[PDB]
RNA sequence: ACUUUGCUCGUUCCCGUUAUGGGAAAAAUUUUGGAAGGUCUUGGUAGGAACGGGUGGAUCUUAUAAUUUUUGAUUUAU
RNA sequence: UUGGGGCCCUUUGUUUCUUCUGCCUGGAGAAGUUUGACACCAAAUUCAAAUUGGUGUUAGGGGAGCUGGGGCCUUUCAAAA
RNA sequence: AUACUUACCUUAAGAUAUCAGAGGAGAGUCCUACUGAUCAAACAUGCGCUUCCAAUAGUAGAAGGACGUUAAGCAUUUAUCAUUGAACUAUAAUUGUUCAUUGAAGUCAUUGAUGCAAACUCCUUGGUCACACACACAUACGGCGCGGAAGGCGUG
RNA sequence: UGGUAUGUUC
């Protein structure tokens, strides 16, 4: 008899090509998934914090700080706090789940582009994405999306797209800017730039 | 003969009948007329010592051993007396038994 | 077994004239059907007759250079076209279902009286009629929408994207049917 | 029957994980399937002889006594594998 | 009639195990499972007169300060050579084989 | 190490302790068990290998040793070539709490089946 | 050992008498076990008992002393 | 109830049982608590919103009542000198 | 979520501590809210028991490390073979010396590897606890405070 | 006498 720990989900005897098909199944990948992700943000939430050791102070130190100056607390209301941390929360997931992306686009036209930046004619992961393609057996996934693949053969050569200014390109993006630090930006260009 | 589909509680008779008329003949009478037997070991660890009981994995209690070994550097003996041993049928060459 | 050794014994006892009732010749000659549906859900049971692999490897030597049976492909023959038969007869048999359920009696009541209601002005009138009367004819036809197989006589899907096809042709019983009814074709083939 | 080892080894496929073996070279990639047997099949292989070079095969496929160790993720510290008192919802009969 | 039973009515004793890599380890058996795989404690182990991989062994475990003195050793079944009883014991009421008896009586 | 591991205590009983495992070649791994079966194939959380080389090997022989330790994490370890395993550091939380942490696991799991039998209803 | 007759010493009380006997308790006191009360300290306070399993997980035996751990090719020697 | 003195506030979401209001001229107020409630993750339904699968929490200290056990003292019964 | 099709499978067994005695069931086996003894588990409980629990009358320090710095620190050791050409020491598949054509793989590492040694900095842990800044001891030390962590022994 | 997974309609 199997039990799967994730489903919750009994078993017949423990065949291997019933036990191989159980982990391809798309309810053992959303709990497997879910479950992961819970466990990984309940260990990164758990604020274990230390356990205070409070000693009988020197008496000269009493004196000293006793005397300099009296600090100000800054706190909040529940309401505040609740959004301010549901803003860093998604800030922290929106950082941990981006990365940079400029060599990407930055050489697109370049001759090799489809030799290494195509990520399907790469060398030594180009057979890993070339197995599982997840192979759509449900007729509504392949039915749904309905542009254009754009898959970019290997054997693209120098001779197509010769002048890459002619053939439209796209602007760079600008180097982004926290939005919090927004308002210190010069208003004031040094060029004047049309549309 | 099959060994799973012989019987069910019965394969301990067979075991002792192989004991009585087989390979163990030998570990048989060395434990009823108590004769010493020299066992050599795995490591030139040479047990002259009497049997005292008999087991499926060869594990054998032996008692008043005298075991001896050589080391080759120049060619040394060197022998303890043991006075009772638990050996594992792990370490055993071989057993001869002296009439 | 719970030991590998045991199964390499068992392996062994089952490896080591020769006509005989007790050689399977569906198994002499090749992929009996008793084999092919093991443990699948259209399985036969277990096969009378035994099953050994040095007297196929005696067959297999024999058919390469020295001599050929008719008698084990004769009996082969008609075990498989007993078979065929009775597949045959499940497939019609699934067939006729179908048909049961194409001509139920509330669906046709409910086909005739669209079709009652179905009679340039008039012409249009009467194309759009039939074009609703087409309509309801798909959504009574798409509560189930199962196909036959040609073949296997299973059932199967228009909908359906090929690749779940495809998972459904590599089965055991697909296998060892379309097996099957190659044997029978070439049979067939060189009895006529 | 089979055990948690075995089940965690079965947990981790499709992960990149590091095996040493018993002559002491040591193997990196990611799983392929694992079996109850520990006859484990490896994908982007970078592997260390013992003599001290470096290769890389592509499918690599070691038997189970020849292992040394394999190092799974530190996700996989948190497992359900691990509960002790983990209850069981109604068996089928 | 395996005589890891025999080893199993041994709890309490005070013996020493000399292992297949040549140590050998002074102390009060514990418990042994069906496997052999025998527990230990108030240890003493050493590796007489050489094997360096024995020396790693032996110095690696923490305890060192070339007699270690350890709390608490598990040891492996296969690992075992042999092992030495103390004399003071009596093997005649401790190798009575009630299970080989009640094996007998059923037959 | 003044650690008075447990006189009486077995595989299940040595759970989560930090155990010094000794192999065949001596290769020493530190670490927290948190699994065991029939073959003794015990997992390591934050696992770390140490040996000693052989230059080192000269000195040790009848001071400092200067051991060679890498890191492994969490990983498997088999049972065939493993020598012994000792218990070299206790954990962080006591027994107290672990039985404390372990009626808290009994009344969530007791909670998380009363659930299912709700949601079956 | 029972039994009777008198002497002597003697725990406590009475009487013939403070020599000494007679009668009674055959006692005051020490220990163990059981019943009750008071005081000091600690744990628990919402589940528990019985039965039923083509129940789940652990432990033992045999398959299993033969290539997958656990019944050995890891003391590096001819 | 007020006032003074000493320490702590890392409780870093300013008590972390939860929700809401709210705080350093202060340390608070209201509600609820195991077939329930609270917070979060993942998704297709083309904002928000709603649905489904899971994860984690429901705490700490003191007091009245009941009960189990350990030690001392007192009363009574049975047995042995 | 209901209804249907398809792909795979449909189960190694026996038992739940041991010994002695009495009774019952047609030499062998089973049962006793049957009796004595040993052992195991759980809950309490005590042993002038065993080990540990970090200054504040200061700006420290105990344990484990740095996969940290000085540090390319100091002292040593290696960084491919074969055929031939112009000389050649020469028992080798010209090994040795200088230069080159060609042939098979060809760890990166020489700021590399091993040994030695000091200093600085930073991480995880604690009772950072209650009274006092005190004249005890050959039977060597009044272990006769509130606890916590680990363990031994004993009782119900 | 059943289990796991997948695809359509409400």
């Amino acid at each position: 008899r199997y039990y799967c720990e994730y489903c919750h989900s009994y078993l017949t005897h423990d065949t291997l090509s019933v036990r191989k098909s159980h982990l391809v199944g798309k309810n053992h990948l959303r709990i497997t998934a879910d479950y992961y992700r819970n466990k990984a943000r309940d260990i990164i939430n758990k604020h274990n914090h230390k356990r205070r050791h409070i000693g009988k102070r020197g008496r000269k130190e009493r004196e000293n700080s006793s005397q300099n100056e009296t600090l100000k607390v800054t706190c909040l209301s529940n309401k505040e706090k609740r959004h301010i941390m549901h803003v860093k929360k998604m800030n922290q997931k929106e950082l941990a789940q981006t990365s940079i992306d400029t060599l990407k686009l930055l050489y697109d036209g370049s001759p090799g582009y489809s030799k290494v930046f195509v990520d399907a004619n790469r060398f030594d992961i180009g057979d890993l994405v070339k197995a599982s393609k997840l192979p759509q057996r449900a007729n509504e996934k392949s039915a749904h999306h309905s542009f254009k693949q754009t898959s970019r053969s290997r054997d693209e050569t120098c001779e197509s797209n010769p002048f890459p200014r002619l053939n439209n390109p796209k602007k760079l993006e600008p180097p982004k800017i926290l939005s919090q630090w927004s308002n210190t930006i010069p208003k004031t260009s040094i060029f004047y730039s049309v549309d | 003969r099959p060994k799973h589909e012989l019987s069910r509680a019965e394969l301990e008779e067979l075991e002792e009948f192989e004991f009585k008329h087989g390979p163990m003949s030998l570990i048989n009478d060395a434990m009823v007329t108590r004769t010493p037997v020299i066992i050599s070991l795995r490591n030139n660890h040479k047990i002259i010592a009497r049997v005292k009981a008999f087991d499926r994995h060869c594990n054998m209690v032996l008692e008043n051993v005298k075991e001896l070994w050589t080391e080759k550097k120049n060619v040394i003996n060197r022998e303890r007396f043991i006075s009772k041993l638990f050996l594992r049928g792990d370490s055993v060459i071989v057993v001869l038994k002296t009439p | 077994m719970s030991t590998p050794a045991a199964e390499q014994r068992k392996l062994v006892e089952q490896l080591m004239g020769l006509h005989d009732p007790k050689i399977c010749k569906s198994y002499l000659v090749g992929e009996c059907p008793y084999d092919l549906f093991q443990g699948t859900k259209q399985s036969l049971g277990k096969c009378p007759q035994m099953h050994l692999t040095k007297h196929k490897i005696q067959y297999e030597r024999e058919v390469k250079q020295g001599k050929t049976f008719p008698e084990f492909e004769r009996e082969y023959l008609a075990i498989l076209s007993r078979f065929v038969n009775e597949c045959n007869g499940q497939i019609s048999v699934a067939l006729q279902n179908l048909k049961h359920t194409a001509e139920e009696r509330m669906k046709i009541q409910q086909v005739t009286e669209e079709l009652d209601v179905l009679d340039l002005i008039s012409k249009r009138k009467e194309v759009a009629k039939r074009v609703r009367n087409i309509t309801e004819n798909v959504g009574q036809s798409a509560q189930q929408k199962l196909q036959v197989c040609e073949v296997c006589g299973a059932y199967l899907s228009r909908l359906d994207t090929d690749r779940r096809l495809a998972d459904h042709f590599l089965g055991k019983i697909h296998l060892g049917y379309v097996k099957m009814r190659e044997d029978y074709d070439r049979l067939m083939k060189n009895n006529r | 029957m089979n055990g948690i080892p075995v089940k965690l080894l079965n947990e981790a496929q499709g992960h990149i994980v590091s095996l040493e073996l018993t002559t002491g070279a040591t193997y990196r990639g990611k799983l392929v399937e694992s079996e109850d047997s520990m006859n484990v099949q490896l994908r982007d292989v970078i592997a260390t002889e013992p003599q001290g070079a470096v290769t890389h095969m592509d499918q690599i496929f070691v038997r189970g006594s020849q292992i040394k160790f394999i190092v799974v993720p530190d996700l996989l510290k948190n497992a359900p594998l691990f509960k002790k008192n983990s209850s069981r919802p109604m068996p089928p009969i | 009639m395996k005589l890891v039973n025999f080893l199993k009515k041994l709890r309490n004793e005070q013996v020493t195990i000399e292992l297949k890599n040549g140590t050998t380890v002074w102390g009060t058996l514990q418990s042994v499972s069906p496997q052999m795989n025998a527990i230990l404690t108030d240890v003493k182990l050493t590796l007489p007169q050489s094997n360096g991989i024995a020396m790693a062994s032996l110095y690696l475990t923490g305890g060192q300060q070339n007699i270690a003195s350890l709390q608490y050793i598990n040891i492996r079944g296969n690992t075992i050579r042999q092992i030495i009883l103390p004399d003071s014991l009596n093997l005649d009421s401790l190798l009575v084989d009630q299970k080989q008896l009640n094996s007998l009586r059923r037959s | 190490s003044k650690i008075q591991v447990a006189h009486s205590s077995r595989l299940a009983n040595l759970i989560d302790y930090k155990l010094r495992v000794l192999t065949q070649d001596g290769r020493v791994y530190i670490g927290q068990l948190m699994a065991f079966d029939k073959h003794m194939n015990l997992v390591l959380n934050e696992c770390i290998e140490e040996r000693v080389p052989k230059t080192q090997l000269d000195k040790l022989r009848p001071l400092n040793i200067k051991v060679e330790k890498r890191v492994l994490g969490l990983t498997i370890l088999r049972g065939e070539q493993i020598l012994s395993t000792v218990v070299e550091d206790k954990p962080l939380l006591s027994k107290k709490e672990r039985l404390v942490r372990d009626k808290k696991e009994k009344k969530q799991a007791q909670k998380q089946t009363k659930l299912r039998k709700e949601k079956e209803k």
